[PDB]
């Protein structure tokens, strides 16, 4: 599923990302735009042989199992395919774990390059929520 | 299968350092943050801290910079050090995952200057009710079983009471008159802190 | 730090009835609210994550709802094994914090105790001490009175009482009453009586000479 901007803003708010670890809703919407273009089925292969899955591009080395990532530790991690659902619940749960890992949203390089410190409220501006 | 298990001293003197180890085992382990939670005698729960999957530490600011968490990923172990303890630190310490799925059994830790004393175990002889009285031990806890857990039904082990730096509790078991004293009934008492195991047979008179 | 208020701290419920447990947060926490069940002699057991998400192995009667500052845990057809403590915990902001807990007491009919009295063991008397033990097993409700008599006379000094938690299966309480004496005091008297009262008593006694 490809979300509209205001549609995703509403679902991320319903899924408790607004002010999760202090990060306002617009950071999360901005992060999805530059990571996945609001597409829950986005996949991108890295040089290292890992893959990033879904609306927030969760990495297969650390957080999900895709069966082909060299050096992945925990084979019982949630299948990376479950992070591609029209329902964002599983992706939101992984993102909350990642953002609590010690680096905040700096874990998302696209957020850091394009969203951090900018007018992120613009990504929820015009939205009913 | 995922198991979290705590271990370490059940007794710490005031002003010394409380040290516990968590061992994470099983074949079902997932990439998660590793936490310490404690439960005060009055039922209050406090989230002490965690070490992230990446190895970054988080500490409850309430612990007033007395807390250290370290890990050893080669042993699937992690560690809590809590400095300068007071009786305010007497609590049941749990290791758990950040997801909350998997918590350890909990280890009671007493902060106290009093001496480790092993219990005296006394048989209470007169459907028949039998007992054993577990008296003069420190610190908590003791565990009582009857015929190595086989008698699980019909058992009531009461909370210990503190008098003069020593704990006392009793346990009762109810069995059919047919069962006893034809077949033996034994209270098994363990006090890990003193390395004591006592098996006491209940005999008529 | 976020304060979670669980009110009321105690709730009594009849099995088969529904119950709602309130958790209010001092600031908005989105859905970042988890529910725990804790029975004494056991680790907390996660019931619900993120306000409403099902946890595998948790019976269907457990559900959560709410968002922002107002959360509820619902139990549909409360069962006897649902006695214990219920904790909310927020994960929106470090430091993570827990509510004060809500204790669930299961209602049932009145029941009188099975009373049993035991004299000091030969072993203990040899050791120089004398404890007389009285068990009041499997009664309801909790607030039972125990009285001790020595040689037909009331004795209050040196008595210590201890209750179990509500039993998971029958929702009864049990309790020990322990009368501690010097050997000298024990040896000076013959009759020892344990009397259990709920607002007609149950009496048990022994004679040292017998
Ligand atoms: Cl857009
Ligand atoms: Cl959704
Ligand atoms: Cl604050
Ligand atoms: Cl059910
Ligand atoms: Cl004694
Ligand atoms: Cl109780
Ligand atoms: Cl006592």
């Amino acid at each position: 599923k490809v979300f509209g901007r205001c549609e995703l803003a509403a679902a991320m708010k319903r899924h408790g990302l607004d002010n999760y670890q202090g990060y306002s809703l617009g950071n999360w919407v901005c992060a999805a735009k530059f990571e996945s273009n609001f597409n829950t089925q986005a996949t991108n292969r890295n040089t290292d042989g890992s893959t990033d899955y879904g609306i927030l591009q969760i990495n297969s080395r650390w957080w999900c199992n895709d069966g082909r990532t060299p050096g992945s530790e925990n084979l019982s991690n949630i299948p990376c395919s479950a992070l591609l659902s029209s329902d964002i619940t599983a992706s939101v749960n992984s993102a909350k774990k990642i953002v609590s890992d010690g680096n905040g949203m700096n874990a998302w390089v696209a957020w850091r390059n394009r969203c951090k410190g900018t007018d992120v409220q613009a990504w929820i501006r015009g939205c009913r929520l | 299968d995922v198991q979290f298990q705590e271990s370490g001293p059940s007794l710490v003197k005031p002003s010394q350092t409380l040290s516990l180890t968590c061992s994470v085992t099983g074949d079902s382990i997932t990439s998660d943050h590793w936490s310490w939670i404690r439960k005060f005698p009055g039922n209050r729960l406090e989230y002490m801290g965690y070490v992230s999957y990446s190895g970054n530490t988080f500490y409850n600011p309430s612990l007033k910079s007395r807390i250290s968490i370290t890990r050893d990923t080669s042993k699937n172990q992690y560690y809590l050090d809590l400095n300068s303890v007071t009786t305010e630190d007497t609590a049941t310490y749990y290791c758990a995952n950040w997801d909350g799925d998997y918590w350890g059994q909990g280890t009671l830790v007493t902060v106290s200057a009093a001496k480790t004393t092993p219990p005296s175990v006394y048989p209470l002889a007169p459907m028949v009710t039998l007992g054993c009285l577990v008296k003069g031990y420190f610190p908590e806890p003791v565990t009582v079983t009857w015929n190595s857990g086989s008698l699980s039904s019909g058992v009531h082990t009461f909370p210990a009471v503190l008098q003069s730096d020593l704990y006392t509790l009793s346990s009762s078991v109810t069995v059919p008159s047919s069962t006893w004293p034809s077949q033996t009934v034994t209270c098994n008492v363990a006090h890990p802190a003193s390395s004591t195991k006592v098996d006491k047979k209940i005999v008529p008179r | 730090d976020i304060v979670l208020t669980q009110s009321p701290a105690t709730l009594s419920v009849t099995p088969g009835n529904s119950v709602s447990l309130s958790c209010r947060a001092s600031q908005s926490i989105g859905n970042n609210l988890h529910w725990y069940q804790q029975k004494s002699h056991e680790s907390p057991r996660l019931l619900i994550k993120y306000a409403s998400q099902s946890i595998s192995g948790i019976p269907s009667r457990f559900s959560g709802s709410g968002s922002g500052t107002d959360f509820t845990l619902s139990i549909n057809s409360v069962e006897t094994e649902d006695f214990g403590m219920y904790f909310c915990q927020q994960s929106n902001s470090w430091p993570y914090t827990f509510g004060g807990g809500t204790k669930l007491e299961i209602k049932r009919a009145d029941a009188a105790p099975t009373v049993s009295i035991f004299p000091p063991s030969s072993e203990q008397l040899t050791s120089g001490g004398a404890s007389v033990v009285c068990f009041l097993n499997n009664f309801y409700p909790k607030d039972i009175n125990v009285k001790w008599k020595i040689d037909g006379s009331e004795r209050q000094n040196g008595v210590l009482n201890s209750w179990t938690d509500q039993d998971s299966k029958d929702s009864t309480y049990s309790m020990s009453s322990t009368l501690t004496l010097t050997k000298d005091e024990y040896e000076r008297h013959n009759s020892y009586t344990c009397e259990a009262t709920h607002k007609s008593p149950i009496v048990k006694s022994f004679n040292r000479n017998e």
